[PDB]
């Protein structure tokens, strides 16, 4: 079978802390 | 490879390649550690 993967699957990309920001 | 070879005779080699990520560090430099200091303006220097 087969499905929509929607907006899951994201991950820390780096051990450094961030926050209140938008970092691409 | 014979003792009588400069650019012919072997050398042995070793390549050390640091990582310097943003993990905790794991294989430290000889220097001595020291107590934290709060709310004073230091110098410090952590993992490097």
């Amino acid at each position: 079978a087969y499905t929509n993967s929607f907006t899951r699957g994201v991950y820390y990309p780096d051990k450094v802390f961030r926050s209140s920001v938008l970092h691409s | 490879f014979q003792p009588t070879n400069v650019g012919y005779q072997p050398y042995r080699v070793v390549v050390l390649s640091f990582e310097l990520l943003h993990a905790p560090a794991t294989v430290c430099g000889p220097k001595k550690s020291t107590n934290l200091v709060k709310n004073k303006c230091v110098n410090f220097n952590f993992n490097g």
